């Protein structure tokens, strides 16, 4: 009885039903000039989507990925090139990069 | 001046108290006046009350 | 033994109006209990203030 | 209009701080016209005149208005 | 750490104390005050404030590399 | 870049330890606010009953409310009529929506003027150079949307200055100039972020003439009933 | 040896011969030196609780001793520590017998 | 025979405000139990207004707060006086811990102890009534402190996401902490009356750490009118702090209200708990830096495990005395670099900080010790 | 959430959509009343048999 009684209360503290109704959405990417950052709201956090310079992709073509901590190339980032697609939020301790 | 002080308000103990009432109103009094003389004497000009007057 | 005890000097640390062996006590006491219970019921009134 | 902030600005640098800042963000003029087409665009010189020129405007403006 | 009369044992010793109201409020407030203040203060900072002046060395250390590192641009 | 400048230190009426607002100034830089300021900014949290005691009388704070009507709840009908409010209204938000805001200017969602005093790092100095500032850069061309004056991290505001030389020319004489109006918002500004400077400042004065009178005296006590262990004295016999 | 220099002016400079303290008045209390403080004749015992009730009087008005009344290093007459010593060797010994 | 020494509450007020025996040689440092006691009331007593005018919602706790300082009556100054008390309330918290670690009062074991999680409690408090006025800073230092706790494996991430209320800092995140604000000084004023008891068993100390059983005096009214002198200075620090420079330790960038999307620059804590996130960000290291700040404090806890001396204040041990200045001006150094940005200088002196912390404690103490254990001949 | 607007709907919402935030509500409310009950009759038992000389 113990045990249950503190297992329904954990489970009081875990979360509500209404905050497990987030799901799916569709963003455009038309209206983003060269070389910059569009954010979108999505699951309470922050939602990249940035137009990039192919200059930017032959430099980070150019620098090496076995010195990265997490060693992965830039088309494994990305599908089209330029237009990356991220969560922005940094994977540190949740804060938005500059 | 300050032997009869001793002799009448310092005594007894309720005679004590009944001063140490009248004492905290009567420096109530000349505080609050004392207060606003300094603040409205060194903020001369710029408050609301003359700008009243203005009107 | 107990007759060769002889309390210290205190006269630097003695109020002036009581210097001297020869004034007595009953005569000037209440000027000083005056000033001390004067500090203390000028403290008490700056607090219930 | 006889504005007294454009008066004082023009009165107080002839201070000899914002003498040679003046000739400092004439130099990086001639450096960013010298070396044409660069990426490195006169920030310090112009920040340095404004930060000693707005500071004599502070010791001695208030007086006037 | 109990009430008094239990805590330690003493042979003979005398104590002398005067009436409060008996001696003035401050003994030599300005004679003595300020060659005890400055004893006390020359036997402690000879063991306080060479870390402190080293801080300041820090802090102003840290602003003028902090400028040099900013003001080349 | 991120070459912060430090707004410099200006000789405030409010400067001081004691000091206090200029009243007439915070009313001509109410009317600055209402004249220019009001049109892209918002002002949430000053309602017109602030402005009944400190700077205006009563009569002209029922002129200004009704002035700007505002809104008001059904009349038994669900409509949503125009009310022209009496006293009690906040002032009028120009956007509704965030996404409003941004859909009339260059993004550049406009900061509500409440509380920039107390927001930025440099009180309403930072307010007065980035009113006034406004110059051009030597070099660097950024985008042609935005304008450059140096007191903003980014070194790129999106603010046209909106001051130029006598927009208002209001009440008495003291004609517009850059210089009025600046120091005009400034002392406004730093009204609406603290409503009760004045207050303070009287609180603080009164606390000062108490800790003038009491610190002699209840150290005086301290002094007197620990004046007993200061002068007690020792001697040793043994039999 | 100039490290007995070094001793003589740690004497000077500890400030435990300006409150008119030898050597073992200072010394922190356990149960082993509650044990060596108990093991005392009479006559040492009260000069020592005499000389730490004066260290307490000359604390509590933070004023230290005239020149002529200095504790010198000279005449050191440490004397606690014969005792301290006996303390604990016996209590080692119990411990070794516990231990096998 | 007596009211006071028969009566069961009169009996307690006697072995604690009257009759206790209290040293005769405590300084000024001896006060701070009475101002933390002063300002824990004074923190319940101002906060439990600002809590009847309070509306503890994410779309409505900034607009109230605002509410508060405007409209009620007062409402700023109870405001300030509990945002500056708990700033003295934590200079007072940290000259009491000076105090006994200074003066070898860490030989005592269960009240030193009871002390420490004290301090894991009063930081705790202080973090969620940060959390509370629903700023910018707020916002950012929950979303940062709460992925602290999400560092640890195995354990983290389900816990986080337990202690969120939902996925991010959402309504329920601001009404748990909120509720945990106002309820956890209850706990900290029990535990302080069990940190008292521990002390009233055992007895307390002295600037010289030679057992003061000679002469005690009683605490009424010496000790009484002492800390009475004390409440009244610490009453017009506190006073001319929330009366003429409110601002001058409070963070500019609270005042913004909660949008999630922008991340200021100069993400930074209240100032008193710099040196914390000055011992995290100076370590390339997530897990690390986690545990080195639970370490820092864990050290604290191990502190009474390393008193090799044989005196007992360091009244009389100069050498450890200059370490311990030594320690006291690296302190004020982590709390300065904490409170800076984060460049090559800053990196390199916050780095050398930390270690410099962490080998004074650790070593240096003992080293100083059995140099003192050799020196005077024991 | 005590806001008036939204304080009996934050009520609707524990009842409703949090995991066991029913069996709370309930169980305070109840609670309360097998409080009181518990209360008087520890009053009963206290006037009845003669506790009332303490
Ligand atoms: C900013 C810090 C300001 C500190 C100011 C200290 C002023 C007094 C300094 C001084 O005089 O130090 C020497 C003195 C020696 O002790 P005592 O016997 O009382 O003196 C008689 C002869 N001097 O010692 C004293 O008077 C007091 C010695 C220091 C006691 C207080 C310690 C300061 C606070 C330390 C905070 C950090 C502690 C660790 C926290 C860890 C948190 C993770
Ligand atoms: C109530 C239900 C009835 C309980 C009942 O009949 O209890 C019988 C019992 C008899 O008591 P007695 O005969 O003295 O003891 C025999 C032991 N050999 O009597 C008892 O046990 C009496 C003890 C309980 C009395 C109180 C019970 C009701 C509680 C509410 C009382 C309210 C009192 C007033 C409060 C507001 C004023
Ligand atoms: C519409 C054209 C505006 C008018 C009229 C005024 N302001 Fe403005 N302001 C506007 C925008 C679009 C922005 C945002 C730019 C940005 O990048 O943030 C601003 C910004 C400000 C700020 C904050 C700037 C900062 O330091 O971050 C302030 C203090 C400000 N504006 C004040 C202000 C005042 C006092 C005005 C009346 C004289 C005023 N603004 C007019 C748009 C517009
Ligand atoms: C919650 C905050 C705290 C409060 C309210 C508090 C309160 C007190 C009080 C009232 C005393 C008795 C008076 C005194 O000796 O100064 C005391 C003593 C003491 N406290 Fe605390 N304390 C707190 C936190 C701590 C902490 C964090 C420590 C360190 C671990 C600590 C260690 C001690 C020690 C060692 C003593 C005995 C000091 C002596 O006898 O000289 N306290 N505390
Ligand atoms: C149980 C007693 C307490 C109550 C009822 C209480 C209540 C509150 C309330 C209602 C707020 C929100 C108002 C505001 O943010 O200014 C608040 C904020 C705060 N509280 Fe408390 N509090 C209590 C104890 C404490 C303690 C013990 C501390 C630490 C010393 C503390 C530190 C803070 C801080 C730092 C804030 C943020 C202040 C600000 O940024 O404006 N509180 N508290
Ligand atoms: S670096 Fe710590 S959160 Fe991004």
């Amino acid at each position: 009885a113990a045990k249950n009684v503190v297992s329904q209360f954990v489970s009081s503290m875990s979360a509500s039903a209404d905050v497990l109704a987030m799901s799916k959405i569709e963003i455009k990417l038309s209206d983003i000039p060269e070389g910059k950052n569009m954010a979108f709201k999505w699951r309470g956090k922050p939602l990249f989507v940035r137009h990039r310079t192919k200059k930017e992709i032959d430099q980070e073509a150019a620098v090496e990925v076995s010195q990265l901590r997490d060693p992965q190339h830039d088309l494994e980032r990305v599908k089209k090139p330029e237009w990356v697609i991220l969560i922005g939020v940094c994977t540190h301790l949740g804060c938005v990069p500059i | 001046l300050t032997a009869r002080l001793y002799s009448l308000l310092f005594r007894r103990t309720s005679t004590f108290a009944l001063t140490i009432v009248v004492g905290a109103l009567f420096f109530e009094r000349a505080f609050d006046q004392g207060a606003d003389a300094i603040y409205e004497h060194i903020n001369e000009g710029k408050l609301w009350k003359h700008i009243k007057h203005k009107y | 033994s107990h007759t060769d005890i002889k309390v210290p000097d205190f006269s630097d640390y003695r109020r002036p109006e009581v210097l001297d062996s020869t004034k007595s006590s009953k005569e000037s006491s209440e000027a000083r209990k005056g000033f001390s219970y004067l500090i203390t019921a000028t403290t008490t009134v700056g607090v219930a203030y | 209009l006889v504005d007294p902030l454009t008066t004082v600005r023009e009165q107080c640098e002839q201070l000899e701080k914002c003498v040679k800042a003046r000739e400092r963000l004439e130099l990086c003029d001639e450096r960013v016209s010298s070396r044409s087409q660069t990426e490195e665009d006169c920030t310090e010189e112009l920040f340095d005149f404004l930060h000693a020129r707005d500071h004599c405007v502070a010791h001695k403006l208030f007086n006037s208005l | 750490g109990r009430q008094f009369g239990h805590l330690t044992r003493v042979r003979h010793v005398i104590t002398y104390s005067l009436s409060p109201f008996e001696q003035r409020a401050f003994p030599h407030y300005f004679s003595k005050g300020i060659p005890n203040v400055l004893r006390r203060t020359r036997a402690c900072i000879l063991r306080v404030a060479p870390p402190f002046v080293v801080f300041y060395l820090v802090y102003t250390w840290g602003t003028q590399e902090f400028e040099k590192s900013k003001r080349k641009n | 870049s991120d070459l912060e400048l430090h707004p410099p230190s200006y000789p405030w009426s409010h400067r001081g330890l004691l000091s206090s607002l200029d009243h007439t100034s915070i009313r001509r830089g109410f009317q600055v606010y209402k004249q220019v300021c009001s049109s892209c900014h918002s002002m949430d949290y000053v309602a017109y009953r602030h402005l009944v005691g400190v700077c205006y009388t009563e009569d002209e704070a029922k002129a200004l409310a009704e002035e700007v009507e505002v809104q008001d709840g059904p009349n038994e009908d669900g409509e949503m009529f125009m009310r022209p409010g009496k006293l009690s209204d906040y002032f009028p938000k120009p956007y509704p929506n965030p996404e409003a805001a941004r859909a009339a200017n260059n993004g550049a969602l406009p900061p509500d003027l409440s509380y920039i005093v107390r927001a930025r790092h440099g009180g309403e100095d930072y307010v007065f150079s980035l009113l006034t500032g406004y110059c051009e850069p030597p070099r660097v061309s950024l985008r042609e949307g935005l304008y450059f004056n140096p007191y903003f991290p980014g070194q790129a505001i999106g603010m046209a200055p909106p001051i130029y030389n006598e927009v208002l020319e209001f009440d008495d004489g003291t004609p517009a100039t850059m210089s009025q109006v600046a120091k005009d918002v400034c002392t406004f500004l730093r009204w609406a972020a603290e409503p009760e400077h004045d207050h303070r400042k009287r609180m603080g004065l009164k606390m000062l003439l108490m800790m003038g009178l009491l610190l002699p005296l209840v150290y005086a006590m301290k002094r007197h009933k620990w004046s007993v262990l200061k002068s007690r004295k020792l001697a040793y016999r043994p039999p | 040896k100039w490290l007995e220099g070094i001793r003589k002016w740690y004497y000077n400079a500890a400030g435990f011969n300006k409150l008119g303290l030898m050597r073992d008045d200072t010394i922190h209390e356990n149960d082993d030196v509650k044990e060596a403080i108990r093991r005392l004749p009479e006559n040492l015992y009260n000069d020592r609780v005499f000389r730490i009730k004066r260290a307490l009087d000359l604390s509590m008005r933070q004023q230290i001793l005239p020149k002529e009344q200095w504790t010198k290093y000279e005449e050191d007459k440490f004397y606690l520590e014969p005792y301290l010593k006996e303390v604990i060797r016996e209590r080692k010994e119990r411990e070794e017998w516990t231990k096998k | 025979i007596n009211i006071r020494k028969t009566h069961p509450l009169m009996k307690i007020v006697n072995n604690a405000f009257i009759d206790l025996p209290a040293p005769s040689n405590i300084s000024s440092w001896w006060n701070f139990g009475s101002l933390l006691g002063i300002c824990l009331i004074l923190q319940i007593l101002t906060g439990l207004f600002l809590a009847m005018h309070y509306t503890p919602d994410t779309t409505t706790a900034f607009s109230s707060v605002t509410h508060i300082c405007r409209d009620v009556n007062y409402g700023w100054i109870i405001r300030y006086m509990h945002a500056n008390g708990a700033s003295m309330f934590f200079i007072c918290l940290f000259m009491h811990v000076g105090r006994g670690l200074y003066y070898g009062s860490y030989t005592f074991l269960e009240t030193w102890n009871i002390g420490v999680i004290l301090l894991f409690a009063t930081m705790a408090t202080a973090f969620m009534g940060y959390v509370l006025p629903w700023g910018q800073m707020s916002f950012w230092g929950a979303t940062v402190i709460t992925n602290l706790l999400s560092a640890i494996p195995y354990i983290g991430t389900n816990l986080v996401e337990w202690i969120w209320g939902g996925f991010s800092v959402d309504k329920a995140t601001l009404t748990r902490f909120f509720a945990f604000h106002f309820i956890f000084p209850f706990i900290i004023a029990a535990l302080a009356m069990v940190h008292l008891l521990f002390l009233h068993e055992t007895g307390s100390n002295n600037p010289t750490g030679i057992p003061s059983d000679t002469d005690k005096i009683p605490f009424h009214p010496y000790y009484t009118i002492k800390d009475i002198l004390g409440a009244i200075l610490l009453i017009l620090i506190l006073m001319l702090l929330v009366l003429f420079t409110p601002d001058l330790l409070g963070d500019p960038d609270n005042y913004t209200p909660a949008n999630p999307l922008n991340t200021p620059p100069h993400i930074k804590p209240e100032w008193y708990f710099l040196f914390a996130y000055a011992i995290l960000r100076s370590i390339p290291n997530k897990l690390g830096g986690v545990l080195a700040l639970v370490l820092s404090i864990l050290v604290l806890v191990i502190m009474p495990l390393l008193h090799t001396s044989k005196q007992r204040s360091m009244m009389f041990r100069p050498i450890s005395q200059c370490m311990f200045w030594i320690l006291v001006a690296d302190l004020l150094t982590l709390t300065w670099i904490g409170g800076q940005p984060v460049e090559h200088p800053y990196i390199i002196i916050g780095q050398l900080a930390s270690i410099m912390y962490f080998l004074i404690i650790l070593v240096m103490m003992p080293v100083a010790s059995i140099i003192e254990n050799n020196l005077l001949k024991w």
